[PDB]
């Protein structure tokens, strides 16, 4: 515990434990520990053809079955093609080196999956174009079936459909206008293990022929870490260095998040890494950057940015039974000490011309905004504001809020609207 | 040697070639893929020989390398793509276990529970194509008695190991009694 | 009321958990007796016990690290372990009904048939019309995910599960499918969730509404505890902390100390911790909290304190600091005397203090459309609003 | 090699003992199944390396005295010897033996024939000053090409002295 | 052995083999499935003896691990899922009681009341599958009478128990008073 | 007889000339690794299989003696001759029942590269019994084993501590204490991260005269100057218990500074529960001079505190307004030249100097010296 409890009528500790409502955090290290290899498994006792007829015929009558379509994948998937250029290794685990090609399915320890097979429907008639666009097509479906509302799903199938008639050209629909199958594939964890490779594997090789895999497989990136995109857009909207962005955050809660967040050997900064994938893979049941384990700073950050006018935190949905005041006020002081006072610093000089005069009348004592990005000196100007902000953060949230027509339900935007524009 | 330069004297501890037995457990992977199939065991043993042509690896385990590959060649099964005509036959093969092998190398530096990749295409003539390995090779202190390394490859195949088993570049011998005694790797190598 | 027992207790008393159930029956004549039973709404306890077990010895499953609770030796991290691994398994010494036993049903049970099963366990504890509804409609939408036939075998009324849930070999059951989907959430079979969610934390209460305070005023577990006062809701927090206890473990045998029968009043449940359920629940009210509207009526003037305390006080302290440069002047007229609030949260200083919450209250509370019967939601509307 | 009997001649005397049981598929038909069967139960050798010559001559034995029980189900073989006798065999020094008891079982893939193997194997050493008889009178071979080709696909090796003894040479499995 | 090396006079306090009874009562539980119903007693013992291939439990009490699979082997008793075809074939086995070994291991060092599961897989070829175990072997400092240890496998099974106890990995030499002893087990095991 | 009588290692070494290391030898390297092992994972492992393995696996004769390693009248190693751990403490054989074991089979000859480091830390985190310096230690140790095999998963479960019993092993401290002092004589020593973990050993139950060597130090004065000023009339028994000649107190690669983990003796002498006035002053003391090791340790209890508290602003009052600045080294010639100086016989500004010196101290510590020097002359 952090120190000790004691109740004073025996002098006693109660050593207070929160419930387990909510599983704990799992970090990919610990699993990369536990394993040495993400194990993948499939029924490999099939043709390809048969598979690709099964896969077909079941998308056509709607009721194919997940071991089929996964095995499928893996047939249609053995492309070796890819020549790593620099070494490839993530928590320990060496993929390539610097020359070889690897396969999609090289980064995935493969094994034999135990179990009965499904008898399939079959078709002989399908020829030997189904890698050209019934891979993406199915992968497809694994971003599609997320959205759960029909006005995105509509576009994001409209999307798969270009995107597959971009390479086949006929492409007639095989799924039906409803009685959606795909729902389901997110539930299956070997799906989600080949999806995710895919993604990664065509991340490695962008400029691949067969890149377009890319679609419906993008979700996979970072899927479950709303709260490490959130910093990094924080971070990337307010144009202050990345550390001097985590002095700033306040409330108790946001910086135990944070610590929780960014434990150091997690490997969060590395492109090409095991550790977007933390949650398809199966490397962690309970991702620690999500929006639900992470509510507060993922709420503060995203109002903060909204106050900066970044288009992108008007739609983050706005987190329940977290605090609604201090964390509001925490950002509004960021916003106003950013959007207001730019550094605007000298940067390079020519051997010389490098200070500012500070004996031009440079007084400090003021009633009136700090000039700075410096936290203590922005939180002393606020603290000799006996922490009441002035009307003008208002008036400036008031005009970073205003006119932000078609705001979405339930989301930080509509919050900020109701909030900031009393 | 000896009869060429002055004051070469070989060392006490072993002789030349005092044989010892080096008790391992091991563990293997394998993936061949070619462009057609494999006629026949011999064709295999060429296109796997030459698994290690730059050879980055493991220098205590290197024969202990080479005779992994051996195994794994012997019990390299097919798979349904192998059939008439699906795609390139792609071939595969696993073995896990523990093993002692009698040797005359020398004593080998203490190995250790360390996993390392093989990626090599090789070009047989005829045949096309890349291999994959993936060997744990390292010591077993436990008393735990273990088969003979080289009864892991089946009667089934391998006529002749002292050839079969010499493709890899290891050289063989038998020690009158029915077990093999690894004698050296290729010479120079 | 009923002493509290507490899962270490019985622990200390048996090192198994017996699951009595009767199997002497084939599997198929088991889904043939529980299928047609549901059909008529006759199927008996044991019938059903005896098909679930049939059903769920489903030995997949891989752990990937240690399943140690309360001393029991459950898994190393590799080993595949069931359903049934995890509680011990005897044979119930008792008659077995004679049943409708049914031929023409095919092996299509284990996809969707123990999900029925253990949905109507939940169905049958609500008690209200409209969301026994709902949870019956979910339940078919979650069964006609697998099947998609699925015809409804229970009737529209002739409510037989609802005392499936005073039989404890039911309710060991479920409870054990649930520990197991909740170890393994990304399994194929995770849909049974579904309908056994309800004994995860069943009957803890209070534990539920001090996490929601924990997670509502941002202070730690740490801080809230030294806020007890009244001298009752102190030993309640006293008695709900026993130490090996081991309520901090998601992976343990504590969320499910009734239905597994490890305690028969279970320490963390409402009416026998009344006092700090109703104090936290009505400080989360005030503190603009959606779930704390509905809580059952079982310290107003503490909540209140509280949730002045917690959401007019905002902390904004320095945490984060690049080497140095942390403090705060305390010589820029740093006064602590005056008529104000504390702007803090320490609770001495605020005991102090104590030593505009109408308002504040009337603001937290008042517009509070669509309240219900005996609610903490009602009770604040009609006093602090 | 070395003066005093390297790689000669020698005469090593023993008490064994076997329980040979083989089981496959359907009923043998010819004497080499009977042997490809039998040859692969040593697959992974895990008892003492010094007797594994005698554990072969042993089980060599049993495939010649092998009969079919009264229930011959699946087809189950039985057999069971015992005696006294030496053994003339060109191995060098071989390590003393004990009267313990090893087991053995490999499931053999001989293609059309299905099945495993259960061995007890007893083979001991015997001081004793007492005559013993020869190993190879156990058998009911026939001498002219039988007994050197028959278990010459066990591994063992037959040669010619002209007087009559079947001299051990040398054990080469999978060779 | 004194042949070997210099040096290695045993101790005086049990000489080589010290025949001495271990009183200690017992309690199993054993879980045993397979692909396909097990013909004999045969398939039974050979799925079986691959229980400890890796030993974490506790090591001072193997050998009674041993028998004690030994016993439960010999009383799997089958279950209605065994018929034709309903599923996989789930034998059970449990035995509860007091026993005393005669056994030549040397003075075992003593034995507490503790649980310990075992959970690996088999592949014996024909038949695959896992198994079970709880062992609660600990000493019994008490006085009572008890029943010999290899008087609990009734004769109807083990057609000759001298070799169903080896396959265990027991070494066993009937004393002709009818008392069976346990030698030792299989090597450095 | 409330305290027992002070013990002092010459009386243990006049008494026994070796001391003994009962162990148990009759299991092999690799089966204990593996008892040990699976008791760390399984939180169950006995003391006497931990110290079999810690005598098997620490048997490193390697380590070659510079100089004579001659302590308390014994012949440890005559300057060039190969030493090890072990022989520097007498060996015996142990009378007792051996329990049963968990070893694990495959368990390879990975461990003493760092399952001893690990072994001999529970020793020192078994100590804090408070969480904070508990889980630092446990960070600490963790961070050193990762450098040399940089997998280790932790053995000991997080709950459930069993190490805090093992510092009440003689046998246990025993080996801990040797293997201290052994990485102690050889700094460089390819295994010197072993000290990791029974550096608490060293100088343990000594408090008193590292506060005395702290008093020496911060002050600047002379060791043997000092000591002219215990007062109080109790500072200067305990000062005479301190430096009984025959103790070798001085000799850093000696045997005293594990007089308590050997077994030398049962109370140690320069303990602070039983030297608590002089603790208290000399901490005091320090303090008083802005020393920042003058701020943790405890304030000792049955003691009188104004008469020490007079003593020790005395005497930091000398050292702080009383500079020395005298002539020391000369040229041939030109040598010669508050009372302005340290002797002690020379010897509301004093409260004023202590007020200066106790104020600006963040985040004091209950029952040390710091907080009873801020409720005492912070007024």
């Amino acid at each position: 515990m952090s120190v000790t409890v004691k109740r004073i009528i025996d002098n006693t500790v109660i050593v207070p434990k929160l419930p387990a409502n909510e599983d704990p955090v799992e970090y990919p290290a610990d699993y990369f520990r536990k394993s040495k290899e993400i194990p993948l498994y499939i029924n490999t006792t099939k043709s390809l053809s048969d598979l690709r007829g099964y896969v077909y015929q079941g998308l056509k009558s709607g009721n194919v079955s997940i071991i089929h379509v996964n095995s499928y994948l893996y047939g249609a998937l053995k492309d070796i093609r890819g020549k790593l250029d620099k070494d490839w290794s993530s928590f320990g685990i060496n993929i390539g080196k610097a020359g070889d090609t690897i396969g999609i399915f090289d980064l995935v320890s493969l094994k034999a999956l135990d179990g009965v097979l499904p008898d399939g429907v079959s078709d002989a008639s399908r020829t030997s174009a189904d890698d050209k666009w019934l891979p993406l097509y199915l992968l497809g479906l694994y971003r599609v079936g997320r959205t759960q509302m029909p006005e995105y799903r509509k576009k994001l199938m409209d999307g798969l459909t270009n995107q597959c008639k971009m390479i086949n050209e006929q492409f007639e629909p095989l799924v039906p206008e409803g009685r959606d199958i795909f729902d389901v594939w997110g539930n299956d964890s070997n799906y989600t293990k080949i999806v995710a490779a895919v993604d990664m594997f065509f991340h490695m090789f962008k400029k691949h022929e067969c890149a377009s895999f890319r679609y419906g497989t993008i979700v996979s990136r970072f899927k479950d870490c709303a709260a490490l995109a959130t910093f990094g857009h924080l971070c990337k909207i307010t144009g202050m260095s990345t550390e001097d962005v985590t002095t700033w955050i306040l409330n108790r809660e946001v910086a135990d998040e944070m610590v929780q967040m960014m434990l150091p050997g997690q490997e969060i900064d590395k492109a090409d890494s095991y550790m977007p994938y933390l949650i398809d893979f199966g490397l962690s049941s309970k991702s620690p950057y999500s929006s639900v384990k992470n509510p507060a700073f993922h709420f503060w950050g995203q109002l903060t940015a909204l106050l900066l006018r970044s288009t992108r935190a008007r739609n983050a949905r706005q987190p329940d039974d977290i605090e609604y005041t201090s964390l509001t006020t925490a950002g509004l002081l960021y916003a106003y000490a950013v959007g207001s006072s730019a550094d605007l610093a000298q940067q390079f000089c020519v051997g010389d011309n490098k200070y500012t005069p500070d004996d031009s009348t440079g007084g400090l004592t003021t009633n009136a905004p700090p000039q700075g990005r410096d936290v203590v000196e922005w939180l002393g100007w606020f603290e000799d504001q006996n922490r009441k902000p002035t009307p003008d953060m208002m008036q400036y949230a008031k005009r970073a809020v205003m006119s932000l027509q078609g705001l979405r339900e339930k989301t930080i935007g509509k919050y900020a609207k109701s909030e900031f524009d009393k | 040697l000896s009869n060429d330069f002055f004051g070469m004297e070989d060392m006490d501890l072993y002789d030349k070639d005092s044989l010892r037995y080096e008790k391992f457990r091991f563990m293997l992977k394998m993936t061949v893929r070619s462009n057609k199939p494999f006629r026949s065991y011999d064709d295999v043993t060429a296109a796997v020989s030459q698994w290690d042509n730059s050879y980055i690896g493991m220098v205590g385990k290197r024969p202990f390398y080479k005779i992994i590959a051996l195994i794994g060649s012997s019990h390299l099964q097919a798979t349904p793509a192998v059939l008439a005509d699906l795609n390139q036959p792609e071939y595969y093969a696993t073995l896990t276990g523990r093993c002692f092998l009698p040797h005359r190398l020398g004593l080998i530096p203490p190995m250790f529970n360390v996993s390392e990749t093989f990626r090599k295409p090789f070009n047989i003539g005829i045949y096309k194509g890349t291999l994959d390995f993936t060997f744990t090779v390292s010591d077993d202190e436990s008393n735990e008695k273990v088969p003979h390394v080289w009864e892991y490859m089946n009667p089934k195949y391998q006529s002749q190991i002292q050839k079969e088993g010499l493709k890899f570049g290891l050289i063989l011998s038998k020690k009158a009694t029915g077990t093999w005694v690894l004698d050296q790797l290729s010479p120079f190598k």
